[PDB]
RNA sequence: CCGGCCGGGAACUCAAAGGAGACUGCCAGUGAUAAACUGGAGGAAGGUGGGGAUGACGUCAAGUCAUCAUGGCCCUUACGACCAGGGCUACACACGUGCUACAAUGGCGCAUACAAAGAGAAGCGACCUCGCGAGAGCAAGCGGACCUCAUAAAGUGCGUCGUAGUCCGGAUUGGAGUCUGCAACUCGACUCCAUGAAGUCGGAAUCGCUAGUAAUCGUGGAUCAGAAUGCCACGGUGAAUAC
RNA sequence: AAGAACCUUACCUGGUCUUGACAUCCACGGAAGUUUUCAGAGAUGAGAAUGUGCCUUCGGGAACCGUGAGACAGGUGCUGC
């Protein structure tokens, strides 16, 4: 009918709706073509989609706010991953070996007190 | 210096806010004042009647003050005359009511305070310093404790070079979070100059 | 590390040619994290790399820098005592690092007029080895070659 | 309808206050959706920990003021009473609004 | 190109090339350029003798180069007259806008010499 | 420089001024207010300004306007 | 921190509070583009100084309420970053535990 | 009427609470019949998962008598106390820590993308008008997941300059102003106009940094009438290398 | 120093004050206050009007103000050996 994942890489947090369809990809009422546009890379949100085939098979609705571009693309990498579930552990045993169902939790390191920024020590004078 | 004060370390998880009241931005810093106020007088009126600590509270315009005191008999006196007393002057400099209760503390040989006060005391009537420190570490042991460091710096027996001397009896673990322990201090006027007192008391693991 | 031997991080493929090697060479390239403006200039460097050359992007990048790529380098250990030229043989994973890096550092110099420009120029004249890249190399065997009596 | 919203500064005092005033409203006089929560503000402070030079020394403070609503959908004469002068909890800020 | 005083540049945009002229900078220039009806692409060499003429008036307006120079060395030479706090910092040779001297101020004087 | 809202003197010194003025010429006017601008009425007085230690005397010309009394009258003394 | 300074603030706040916390008027009200532009304009600028140089609120210092510290100040607990820290770790500002994020 | 606007909905993001969960627990091997460890399952996460707080006995007669307390010693028509200015902002010079540069992965225009964390009642101040712009009026709303400061900038997409002390740099000076504030000259910040300095990657030396780290681009807060390139926080893109 | 235009400010110049700006007393006279004028850089000094309250031992009060008197108040003065 209609599945669902999450995905959250970094602050941003994606909301991932799939459906058995089209091949088109809807995000934020844009196109994904126009959507992510020369920045790194447009197709990590369809690299999970490759070892589990789209070409005209599941129709992706998504919505997504936070972070900046890869943050967003990313999460919805995992969010894609996540929401591949109507087929639950057939999938995953392949999918999970390439990465892809990590979370990968690194998000920014606050800045520390008398450093300059986070790791950055100021300078040294020994005279 | 270069160790956290153990009360404060502590006062999310296992140790209470003494002062327990919410204010808005605008009136935080008056009525953090007017707390302070009555705190300095209550302390120094209260002297002989071995006050430890004092909480307060301020539900909508009433400011219940709680005094935790070894010696209630004294604080009261006779009829609850010093009660009134007490309301009175504390409710003029404070904020408008005021609602005075006394908690007893039956064993205050356990509470932080009061054996660094017990101490202070003994060091400005020309007591041995050891004497005094020794035999208050050794006193509280016996009643119910499992720790008590007690620490006095300063010039000590009117010495020429100040020294810092601690004598503890037990299990007094600082960097346990979750155990509760009464840290206190103190400062002993003398002749010579002023003597430190801190003494911690570790009670319970949780 | 002294003695934590940890493995190395993953990378990515390049949407536009799949793969890995000049995945790195985007890496190498970059300046301040601008992997969109990196990215942008190597693949206008290859596609005009590919136009003179008349070939593909992976193989003509990679007769090129097979061509800029050490055998050996020179370190220098002291053991017993003294300090001399200690030439040993490169290990595969920096072999090809470390001739992408004297790619773009030459590239550095040489000022044409663009990135993308000058990419194109050092790879092509790495092609025909006659650049500085392949120069950087040339120097690195002399000093295996000439210091080949020390072990 | 009367959105009720309360505040304190620890978040297990507040628990109970926030039971207890839907609890006499909810049994009372009917209705309560519940305990929603909103964000809690976290006023920083950085002050400098010695009296004297040490910049670098400093410690790190913070009062999570937590925030609480009720929202009753319905003016009944046996809640709307029940709030007033029936709330006590000490150290728990509250502001009824009609 | 031979509009103001000087004013010879080429193989250069109009919006640019006028910036060569002494009291006329980048925003006068667009102002030039809207009020005359040129178009801020299009560079000396493109441009003929009939649109260069209104250049000429439209610059005339403003106060540039040698009647700019001399107001400027005036309104200098007016302070170092007065005997002001200003006019002590031009004659002496140190910076005027309240500035750090101590540490920096080599701009105003000048490079570093001997003790 | 600031102020659109008149041009600022002290009270004391307007009339100090307009009454120096008024009856003629005479000598340095003892005056602290540095702060204090510069009218077309004080021209012809020599005013004394204080530069901290003493007090400096400064002829009014037809110049000295629009600037502030402080500027003729350097504090901080140099070689 | 010097009880003279301490008791020169006092004259400071409330002398403030008479005047500046009501007559505002003769600077806000009065020094405005409308018709008083012309010498209403001119003598409320020259009534402003009547008044003493106190009682402008910005010649408050703002120091610590305790001690009278003036720098190391902080308007939320109205205290210096000194005796903030002893009251903190100690129990007298509600709430302020030691914080870590 | 086509904006979560609308009824409404309780799935999801989120907000909070309170629970699950990662313990070398399972798995094989190396090991001393240990402790371990090396790989391997699953897992969102793997051997203290990342970061913080937490700082032993004591060392430097380390810093602080100027935060406060404080023993002595000292001053009392004064080293006490009120006021106007001046000074702490001086400038042959020397160093420390920054920032902005020296450009073309850049500069400049016109388009348009996506954040987080804050903060606000003598407060933050829309929207509309006046402004070339600082700002000036009118004043909506919000003690706030409601209102406001608040369009994040890098980044794309087109244009144009084509290696020049340059359309790089944006110093310095002159003029004209703006707000705050009794008051802006010593001695403020910002704006506009014109001006257009050194500087073409830095001698001996030398500093930080082991992944969302360095690097780079915004943003906020505290103190604060006004006055950050500092400090304290926040999030974008996002490396190299560790034999 | 979590932000020096005055303030801060501890420093300088000149003006100035000695129970003092801040405190409790022994007690002399007045409600407290508010509006407003003059000389002065301002501290200050000189006024001119109005108001004249909560308890009566009513020779007094509980506050506030300004005198004379001393217990003194005050010191970011030195000593972190
Ligand atoms: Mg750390
Ligand atoms: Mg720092
Ligand atoms: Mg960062
Ligand atoms: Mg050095
Ligand atoms: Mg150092
Ligand atoms: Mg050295
Ligand atoms: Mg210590
Ligand atoms: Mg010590
Ligand atoms: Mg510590
Ligand atoms: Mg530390
Ligand atoms: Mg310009
Ligand atoms: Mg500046
Ligand atoms: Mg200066
Ligand atoms: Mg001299
Ligand atoms: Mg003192
Ligand atoms: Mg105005
Ligand atoms: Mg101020
Ligand atoms: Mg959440
Ligand atoms: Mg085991
Ligand atoms: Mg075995
Ligand atoms: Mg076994
Ligand atoms: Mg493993
Ligand atoms: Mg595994
Ligand atoms: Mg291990
Ligand atoms: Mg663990
Ligand atoms: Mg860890
Ligand atoms: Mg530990
Ligand atoms: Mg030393
Ligand atoms: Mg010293
Ligand atoms: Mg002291
Ligand atoms: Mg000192
Ligand atoms: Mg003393
Ligand atoms: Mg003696
Ligand atoms: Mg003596
Ligand atoms: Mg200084
Ligand atoms: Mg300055
Ligand atoms: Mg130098
Ligand atoms: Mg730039
Ligand atoms: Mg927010
Ligand atoms: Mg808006
Ligand atoms: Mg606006
Ligand atoms: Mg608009
Ligand atoms: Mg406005
Ligand atoms: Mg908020
Ligand atoms: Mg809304
Ligand atoms: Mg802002
Ligand atoms: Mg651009
Ligand atoms: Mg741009
Ligand atoms: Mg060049
Ligand atoms: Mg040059
Ligand atoms: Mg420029
Ligand atoms: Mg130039
Ligand atoms: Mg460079
Ligand atoms: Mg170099
Ligand atoms: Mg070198
Ligand atoms: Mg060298
Ligand atoms: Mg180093
Ligand atoms: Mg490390
Ligand atoms: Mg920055
Ligand atoms: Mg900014
Ligand atoms: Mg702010
Ligand atoms: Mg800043
Ligand atoms: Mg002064
Ligand atoms: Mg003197
Ligand atoms: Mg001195
Ligand atoms: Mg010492
Ligand atoms: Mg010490
Ligand atoms: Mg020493």
């Amino acid at each position: 009918n209609q599945y669902y994942g999450t995905g959250r890489r970094k602050s941003s947090a994606a909301r991932v709706f799939i459906k058995p369809g089209n091949g088109k990809i809807v995000i934020n009422q844009r196109s994904l073509e126009q959507y992510f546009g020369r920045e790194t890379a447009r197709m990590v949100v369809r690299q999970p989609l490759e070892l589990v085939d789209m070409v005209e098979k599941l129709d992706l609705y998504i919505t997504v706010k936070g972070g900046g571009i890869s943050g967003q693309a990313g999460a919805i990498r995992h969010g894609i991953t996540r929401a591949l579930m109507e087929y639950d552990e057939s999938l995953r045993s392949e999918l999970r070996k390439a990465g892809f169902v990590t979370r990968d939790a690194r998000q920014v390191e606050r800045k520390k007190v008398g450093l300059r920024k986070a790791r950055r020590r100021p300078q040294f004078s020994k005279r | 210096g270069q160790k956290v004060h153990p009360n404060g370390i502590r006062l999310g998880i296992v140790k209470p806010w003494n002062s327990t009241w919410f204010a808005n931005t605008k009136e935080f810093a008056d009525n953090l004042d007017s707390d302070f106020k009555v705190r300095q007088y209550l302390t120094k009126e209260l002297a002989k009647a071995s006050v430890s600590r004092i909480v307060i509270e301020r539900p909508a315009k009433s400011i219940r003050v709680t005094i935790h005191t070894a010696r209630p008999g004294i604080v009261i006196g006779k009829k609850g005359e010093d009660v009134e007393k007490l309301r009175k002057v504390v409710a003029d400099i404070a904020g408008v009511p005021a609602q005075i209760n006394i908690a007893e503390v039956r064993k205050p040989e356990l509470d932080a305070k009061l054996v660094a006060d017990s101490i202070t005391s003994q060091l400005e009537r020309r007591v041995m310093f050891r004497r005094a420190m020794k035999r208050a570490v050794q006193n509280a042991m016996r009643l119910g404790a499992k720790g008590i460091k007690v620490e006095v710096s300063g010039r000590l027996g009117g010495a020429e070079i100040a020294r810092t001397e601690w004598y503890r009896e037990g299990r007094v673990p600082l960097h346990t979070l979750r155990a509760d322990i009464d840290y206190n201090t103190s400062e002993a006027h003398t002749t010579y100059g002023v003597i430190g007192v801190k003494v911690w008391i570790f009670k319970g693991e949780i | 590390p002294r003695r934590r031997v940890i493995g190395q991080r993953k990378i990515l493929p390049d949407p536009k040619f799949g793969s890995e090697l000049l995945a790195k060479f985007v890496n190498i390239l970059m300046v301040d994290g601008k992997k969109s403006t990196a990215e942008s200039i190597v693949y206008s460097a290859l596609e005009t790399l590919a136009q003179r050359s008349g070939k593909s992007e992976l193989e003509a990048f990679e007769v090129a820098l097979e061509n800029v790529r050490p055998t050996v380098e020179v370190k220098s250990r002291r053991v017993g005592g003294s300090t001399y030229q200690v030439p040993v043989e490169v290990r595969p994973v920096r072999r090809n690092a470390l001739a992408m890096r004297w790619i773009v550092e030459a590239a550095r110099k040489r000022g044409d007029k663009s990135m993308a420009l000058r990419l194109a120029n050092e790879l092509s004249d790495a092609a025909e080895n006659k650049g500085t890249a392949v120069k950087k190399r040339e120097d690195v065997h002399r000093m295996a070659e000439a210091n080949k009596a020390f072990a | 309808r009367i959105r009720i919203r309360l505040k304190a500064f620890d978040h297990r005092l507040i628990d109970q206050a926030t039971a207890e005033i839907v609890e006499t409203a909810k049994r009372t006089g009917a209705q309560v959706r519940g305990p929603i929560p909103l964000p809690t503000r976290k006023e920083r402070f950085t002050v400098l920990i010695s009296p004297h030079v040490n910049k670098d020394a400093r410690d790190q403070y913070e009062i999570r003021t937590h925030l609480r609503l009720v929202d009753i959908v319905e003016p009944t004469e046996k809640t709307v009473d029940a709030l007033m002068r029936l709330d006590l909890a000490a150290g728990v800020d509250v502001q009824i609004s009609l | 190109a031979r509009i103001a005083g000087i004013n010879i540049p080429d193989h250069k945009h109009a919006v640019i090339a006028l910036t060569s002229i002494y009291g006329v900078g980048k925003t006068r220039s667009k102002a030039i350029l809207a009020a005359a009806g040129i178009a801020e692409d299009v560079k000396i060499s493109e441009l003929s003798e009939g649109q260069i003429d209104t250049l000429r008036d439209e610059v005339a307006k403003f106060v540039v180069e040698g009647d700019l120079r001399r107001e400027i060395s005036m309104s200098i030479k007016r302070l170092m007259d007065l005997g002001c706090y200003r006019g002590l910092r031009h004659r002496r040779g140190l910076p005027v806008r309240g500035q750090r001297t101590k540490t920096n101020a080599r701009t105003r004087k000048g490079p570093r010499k001997p003790i | 420089r600031s102020l659109k809202k008149g041009p600022f003197i002290d009270l004391h010194l307007l009339k100090k001024v307009e009454k120096a003025v008024e009856s003629g010429d005479k000598k340095p006017l003892r005056t602290w207010s540095r702060r204090s601008t510069i009218f077309p009425n004080m021209i012809g007085l020599t005013i004394a300004v204080h530069n901290g230690r003493q007090h400096v005397p400064v002829f009014v010309t037809d110049e000295m306007v629009g600037h502030k009394l402080g500027e003729f009258a350097p504090t901080r003394t140099y070689r | 921190a010097k009880q003279s300074m301490k008791a020169r603030e006092v004259k400071r706040v409330a002398l403030a509070d008479k005047y500046f916390a009501k007559r505002a008027e003769l600077k806000a009200i009065i020094s405005d583009v409308n018709a008083a532009s012309d010498e209403d304009r001119w003598n409320a600028v020259l009534k402003l100084q009547t008044l003493p140089r106190d009682s402008s609120p910005s010649r408050q210092r703002n120091r610590c309420r305790q001690t009278g510290r003036p720098h190391g100040f902080l308007r939320k607990f109205g205290l210096s970053r000194i005796k903030v820290r002893e009251a903190a770790m100690r129990g007298e500002i509600p709430g302020l535990k030691k914080a870590s994020w």
